[PDB]
């Protein structure tokens, strides 16, 4: 009886797609929400359902917010290459010249292919050929981080790979939670026992260690092996002490 | 401690000691009384250290 | 006195493990030895003293 | 909004509730800003 | 100069001794190989000291 | 992937830290042909899924199991 | 490319792995009742 109760069940996501992705520059921005809120109505309701699936609020922020990302990392390529290339940078036709499309496809494919199951991938380009006729996603192949990949599983005995070839599909996973690393701070890895999950990140850990030159520290803990109390801490009952 | 040899002890015997050999982890899973303890140490009595 | 009499494993047996495991730690380390027959390595062994 | 300053009004707090993901805590922040206050979320749990 | 020769050279023998000098070890019923040249060594070490 | 990973231990670190290694790279020559996609173990670990087992069965206790009793036949030898 | 398809399949995926638990499980109960087999925990669970 303190508090008024006010119920929030269904959020406007159309909208809040379409303000969020007209303040990051987005000329289409109509048409691009009007095309991706269906687009993960769709997943949600069209894919197999698993216990590691999230298509809510939160999955739509951090597609819309690694768009905008994205846009300005090709504006900034695309000065750059240009600058190289000969002087004709101005803002207008960069802005005109630009496959807005393709980037919202590229963030979507970047933030939900990792979580997705083997079986579950054709659907979602299905899906997205469906919404998005035309547009193709073509992940950048980061030359450098395979190198140091390869170097590190040669090191530790393990079976690097590439493409189709044996451990090619672990290196996929690998790139894929590098580019999770760099987009969320939150990282989960679902899959069957021996799955490779903890080989995966430790081979990613040195591989980023020996390229960025930024040594990596990594501490893990066993959450049930111990009682709540013990993992996150105590306040003393009697003399309140932390 | 007296045991006395048989196929199953023996066997069980040569596995349990090729197990712990190397100080790999196991479990010895059986209806109860079925001689699992006796097994074991039987074994370890071939590994002094 | 432990290998040559047959009858001391029989009347003597927590001991001779221990003579046994004993000999085995004395083998191993002058084994090592054998291995470094120098003065100096051998005094340079970890915990030799 | 109008339901948490209705309820700011008559003194009384406020308690957003539904599924998560809907926006509750962020909605509250929001709201907290546009009136400039200090607003800190505690993630409350049994220890508390 | 020359006086001091007879320290450094005392220094050099003992360095080339103690870098050369071997334990004697002789077979044991070729069931470890055993030491010995007890004597000497000790004499050895008690003169260099 | 595993039994790659299992033979290249076999053949780079020493059982007891080499005679020891060059058993070992002999050993590990003798079983590739075995080690091999449709080999004989593949084909008896997808027949053993098809057992019935006190326990449930997960590759990889069979595989770590089989690994650890190979080592001990090279320390056999 | 049919959504109906693909809505279709995901529907008699689940409804056949139901199929043959609920199939399997009666006929592990069966069995028990007939005193073929041992009652296990799950069993045990089951039939209680
Ligand atoms: N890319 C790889 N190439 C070769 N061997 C690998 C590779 N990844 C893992 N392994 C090996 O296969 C096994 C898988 O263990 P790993 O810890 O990588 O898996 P996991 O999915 O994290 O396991 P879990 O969750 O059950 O602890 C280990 O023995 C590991 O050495
Ligand atoms: N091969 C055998 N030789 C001698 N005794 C045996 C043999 N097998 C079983 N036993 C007897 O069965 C009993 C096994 O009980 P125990 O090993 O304590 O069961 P658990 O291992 O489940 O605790 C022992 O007391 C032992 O006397
Ligand atoms: N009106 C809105 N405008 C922009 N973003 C919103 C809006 N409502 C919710 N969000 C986004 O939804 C995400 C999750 O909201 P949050 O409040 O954490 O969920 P919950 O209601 O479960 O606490 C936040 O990152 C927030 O940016
Ligand atoms: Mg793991
Ligand atoms: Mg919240």
């Amino acid at each position: 009886k303190l508090f008024r109760s006010l119920a929030m069940t269904k959020p406007d996501r159309q909208l809040i797609a379409q303000v969020m992705l007209y303040s990051q520059g987005f000329r289409t921005a109509e048409v691009l929400a009007n095309k991706i809120v269906p687009f993960f109505k769709l997943c949600d309701e069209q894919l197999s359902s698993q216990s590691h699936y999230d298509f809510g609020l939160r999955a739509l922020k951090s597609v819309l917010v690694s768009a905008g990302n994205v846009k300005r990392e090709r504006i900034q390529k695309i000065k750059r290459e240009k600058e190289e290339r000969g002087e004709a940078v101005d803002e207008g036709e960069i802005a005109e010249n630009l496959p807005e499309q393709e980037i919202l496809i590229q963030s979507v494919c970047e933030t939900m292919v990792p979580k997705l199951v083997a079986e579950d991938i054709p659907l979602l380009f299905s899906l997205l050929s469906d919404v998005f006729p035309g547009v193709q996603y073509h992940r950048g192949e980061m030359t450098a981080l395979r190198e140091e990949l390869k170097k590190v599983c040669q090191e530790m005995y393990l079976t690097y790979g590439d493409g189709e070839e044996v451990g090619g599909m672990w290196v996929e996973k690998v790139l894929q939670l590098y580019q999770i690393t760099q987009i969320n701070h939150g990282l989960m890895m679902v899959g069957p026992s021996g799955s490779g999950k903890s080989m995966a990140w430790r081979v990613l850990l040195k591989a980023l260690e020996r390229l960025e030159g930024v040594e990596g520290v990594a501490h893990i803990i066993d959450p049930k092996a111990i009682s709540k109390d013990h993992l996150y801490g105590t306040l003393d009952p009697n003399t309140r002490e932390w | 401690d007296v045991v006395v040899p048989t196929l199953d002890t023996v066997r069980h015997e040569a596995l349990l000691y090729t197990w712990l050999a190397e100080h790999k982890p196991l479990v010895l899973c059986g209806p109860p009384g079925s001689g699992k303890t006796m097994t074991l140490f039987s074994a370890l009595r071939a590994l002094p250290d | 006195i432990f290998t040559g009499s047959a009858d001391i494993k029989h009347l003597l047996p927590v001991e001779t493990q221990r003579f046994q495991s004993i000999s085995t730690e004395f083998l191993a380390l002058m084994k090592k030895v054998s291995k470094s027959p120098l003065v100096m390595d051998v005094l340079n062994i970890q915990g030799v003293q | 909004y109008l339901t948490m300053t209705q309820a700011l009004e008559a003194r009384l707090g406020g308690s957003p509730f539904g599924p998560a993901g809907t926006g509750k805590t962020e909605s509250v922040k929001a709201l907290g800003h546009q009136l400039g206050r200090f607003v800190l979320v505690f993630n409350c749990d049994e220890t508390f | 100069a020359q006086g001091e020769m007879a320290l450094e050279e005392f220094l050099k023998q003992i360095r080339e001794v103690w870098n050369t000098y071997e334990l004697d070890l002789v077979n044991y019923q070729n069931k470890c190989r055993l030491i010995r040249g007890w004597d000497d060594l000790f004499n050895k070490v008690k003169e260099h000291i | 992937m595993i039994f790659n990973n299992f033979l290249a231990r076999l053949r780079s670190i020493p059982l007891d830290e080499s005679p020891m290694l060059q058993i070992q790279r002999d050993a590990a020559t003798i079983m590739q042909p075995y080690f091999t996609s449709n080999g004989l173990v593949t084909k008896a670990l997808e027949h053993a899924f098809q057992l019935e087992h006190i326990m449930d069965l997960t590759r990889l206790r069979c595989l770590g199991s089989l690994f650890s009793m190979l080592h001990q036949a090279c320390r056999n030898v | 490319k049919d959504p109906l398809f693909r809505f279709f399949e995901r529907e008699v995926k689940m409804g056949a792995k139901l199929l043959q638990d609920v199939r399997q499980d009666l006929a592990d109960v069966v069995q028990v009742c007939e005193g073929k087999k041992k009652q296990t925990n799950y069993l045990r669970t089951l039939i209680n």
